[PDB]
């Protein structure tokens, strides 16, 4: 199955001319901060397209796929491989801008059985597999599903969630001590709309449950975050059950040797804390590994940053948000990583339906913001009001200046106390320089690993202290677009036709054509080197049949196609 | 003074000195009779329209007396700032109730 | 004194002196006029970082002037005791008023 | 009555939805104009679903050349603000106007 040098030396026999080398070409970072990157690569791929790429138009049905005017037919002959051309005598990555050269024939390899283009595998027998699958797993009730429908489809999000979101940045330590505040808040929010809050990030919905896991929220919140979870785990078992266990070759074994998200060298598309980092660099350490931080290879841990030292501007620097609890060592656990991989790729999706993006945000620009507290002094031997109709509570006319955080709230429509918006001082403690972009590489696994396909690389980008916005609206004035965020999106399937619209220098002529080809730099990935390539995007953007249906296909066509994981699911 | 039987009587000099609620009162009052010689060659609809900003003008004056415990507004949109490089700048929802003490 | 439009007057040594809510109503009505000619060579955005830990400074002080009738905090997470081996330790939730007397 | 108001004109329920739309209201009456706007969203990514992408020609994109409501020839019947007019003297620039 993995002699392709033979049928790769025939192609390349023949002659055949072919330009836009978009999405096959690869780049490095040049210790920018993302923003002058960004707009040069927005300029670069306008003004580098000459012709449309063939990678995108999965539209076509079978009749027309197999026609014999379809240009990408005669590259189409092995079911594990991908025929593409690319400039050669190059190396992967290079520079900024692709140098002149004469375009020769490469062949990646189609790590998942769900890259094989629409065409030729329907949408329809995803599905029947999909519920194949799901026969009498757990499911979710249709209250969870409605509830959790309107909040990713509503447009009046307030941005006092993501800035929380973006000051907590996924730590106990500031979790814990803002869990005043978060309960407050998320009551608020819930029962004005009937909607829960916090789905962007998955490093909030288990300190939830954790924490306020004992009554204090109402009792329909708390079960709609059990379901999640349940559902979440019911996936990891279907995983653990399709599989045959007994058996690990010099990597890892059964699990990820079957599929990818029980592997390690798979990294989520947002990254927290570089626990991820040291367990894809231990597990493997077969396959030639390689990272590239913004410029430098190689990361560079350091413990919690105080408030004092902060140093915005930097380069090759990761942060660890302390310990709650010298070398550096893990935060969490290893299945952590797993949950966190499932979410990300099924759930937020599956409900998504190709509407989210990934952003970064500007803490230059945040911190200044959140630095204004108005709350009052409370008299000795006094209480504190409750209700901010009068002039003593924070949320009051009297003690409402523009340009504060009770105007935010009030915004948002809340209702704080006094001691919740003070404890945002002891949340100053750690602190956030800024969100970055990382670029790891590794030879394919050892299931597939031969004398030439060890040649061949996978390409994948992530982002460190990112964000996810469920749905961007362009038309709120209460706030000028791109004031804490900007889009860097690197996916296939996270990509966002219409949040480009909060980046500065946009054209009517850039947004159509960024809204036929996703928007991808090449320094943070091609799609014919990554993993999630377009064909899975296409059958999540366009498959309407279920929710958990989805999400089971989903997981189905989450699967290895090697020559190894063949025998476990044969078998 | 404002009497509208002849037109060249009202004008806006006169209804800023009137109030708000007599000028209705008086306008109800008054009787359908008006005299056609004098008339506004001028397209009467102009005192009409003095008549509106003169009304305007009469409101006006009730607002600065009511003003006395209202609270002052503020700029409802963001990009409004003398500063902005300091600090980012946002609206304001004009959902409160005037009454202060 | 801190005064935002010669930018080498703004600095944390005299942010710290002023309270909490009146810097913000300083630099509310503070004119956009700025003077160029004065300016920090020195990456004016670490005069931005000097009035954000000089706004937390401030803040600092307010908060100190509130633990007057605040309850002193605890470890809200296990193992960090002193002498473990007498008894287990456990974390505390922080869901109460800091409301004394 | 349980009846929704200000439905003549487009541009007051967009508002209401940017506005109006943290709980001010009864959670029936936003969730009527977020129907309504679901519905709209959802015939104009149907329009886009219904044709293929990836050319133009001198005028127009292909949303513009296969359908009319993506048009910018066309106008609105009610006009509050003459953005419509320079959008319309913007896009087609061939056809003598």
């Amino acid at each position: 199955l993995l002699d392709v040098e033979a049928t790769l030396v025939a192609l390349r026999q023949q002659h055949l001319d072919r330009q836009c080398y978009f999405g096959v070409y690869v780049a490095e970072g040049t210790e920018d901060t993302l923003d002058v990157q960004m707009g040069r690569f927005m300029e670069t791929w306008a003004d580098m397209m000459p012709h449309h790429p063939h990678w995108v138009n999965e539209h076509l049905t079978i009749l027309q796929f197999i026609a014999p005017s379809n240009p990408r037919l005669r590259f189409e002959l092995n079911p594990a491989f991908d025929f593409f051309v690319a400039p050669g005598d190059v190396d992967l990555p290079g520079p900024q801008r692709p140098p002149e050269a004469m375009p020769t024939v490469n062949a990646t390899l189609r790590i998942i059985n769900g890259n094989i283009p629409v065409p030729l595998c329907p949408i329809s027998f995803r599905d029947c597999r999909g519920t194949q699958l799901g026969l009498g797993r757990h499911t979710m009730t249709p209250a969870t599903i409605k509830a959790v429908k309107d909040t990713f489809e509503d447009r009046a999000y307030p941005t006092i969630f993501y800035m929380l979101e973006a000051v907590i940045h996924g730590n106990e330590r500031n979790f814990c001590a803002l869990l005043r505040l978060l309960t407050q808040c998320i009551r608020g929010y819930w029962e004005q709309s009937h909607r829960v809050a916090f789905v962007n990030n998955f490093h909030m919905l288990m300190y939830i449950t954790t924490y306020l896991g004992n009554g204090e929220l109402p009792e329909v919140c708390i079960n709609i975050y059990r379901d999640l979870l349940q559902h979440v785990r019911a996936l990891r078992q279907t995983i653990t059950d399709f599989t045959i266990q007994g058996e690990g070759h010099n990597g890892e074994t059964s699990e990820a040797l079957n599929n990818i998200l029980t592997d390690d060298t798979f990294i989520a598309p947002i990254l927290w804390d570089c626990d991820a980092l040291i367990y894809r660099d231990e597990a493997a350490r077969d396959r030639l590994p390689a990272i590239r931080v913004s410029g430098r290879n190689g990361y560079q841990a350091l413990h919690f940053v105080d408030m004092a030292g902060h140093n915005f501007q930097r380069r090759d620097n990761v942060l660890i948000h302390g310990r709650p609890v010298i070398p550096i060592t893990p935060h969490h656990d290893r299945e952590w990583g797993i949950l966190s991989k499932i979410y990300y790729y099924i759930v937020i999706p599956a409900f998504s339906r190709g509407s989210c993006c990934t952003m970064g945000v500007r803490y230059d620009r945040l911190y200044p913001a959140l630095q204004a507290v108005i709350v009052p002094e409370i008299p000795a031997d006094e209480e504190a009001p409750t209700t901010p109709e009068d002039p003593r509570h924070p949320l009051h006319a009297h003690q409402l200046v523009p340009n504060s955080l009770n105007v935010y709230f009030h915004n948002a429509h809340l209702t704080v106390d006094g001691d919740a918006l003070l404890t945002l001082q002891e949340l100053m403690g750690d602190m956030a320089e800024r969100t970055t972009a990382i670029l790891v590489s590794s030879a394919p696994d050892a299931g597939a690993a031969t004398a030439t396909t060890r040649n061949m690389r996978i390409y994948d980008g992530a982002l460190y202290h990112g964000l996810i916005m469920m749905a961007y609206q362009a038309y709120d004035e209460t706030i000028a677009t791109g004031t804490f965020f900007y889009p860097v999106p690197v996916n296939p399937l996270f990509a966002c036709p219409e949040h480009l619209a909060s980046l500065r220098g946009m054209t009517n002529a850039r947004r159509v054509l960024a809204k036929m080809v996703p928007p991808i730099p090449p320094f943070l990935g091609a799609n014919h080197h990554a993993t999630i390539r377009q064909p899975v995007a296409y059958h999540v953007t366009h498959s309407k049949s279920d929710f958990n249906t989805l999400t089971y296909s989903l997981l189905g066509g989450y699967f290895k196609f090697t020559p190894i994981s063949l025998t476990h699911q044969l078998r | 003074s404002r009497v509208v039987f002849d037109p060249s009587n009202p004008t806006t000099f006169s209804v800023e000195a009137i109030a708000a609620y007599t000028p209705v009162a008086l306008i109800r009052l008054l009787n359908a009779s008006g005299p056609l010689q004098p008339g506004h060659r001028v397209d009467i609809a102009d005192a009409r329209s003095i008549y509106t900003v003169g009304a305007a003008a009469s409101a006006a004056r009730a607002r600065a007396n009511h003003n006395a415990n209202t609270i002052r507004r503020t700029a409802m949109f963001a990009e409004t700032d003398p500063m902005t490089w300091l600090r980012p700048t946002v609206g304001l929802k004009r959902t409160f109730n005037p009454r202060i003490i």
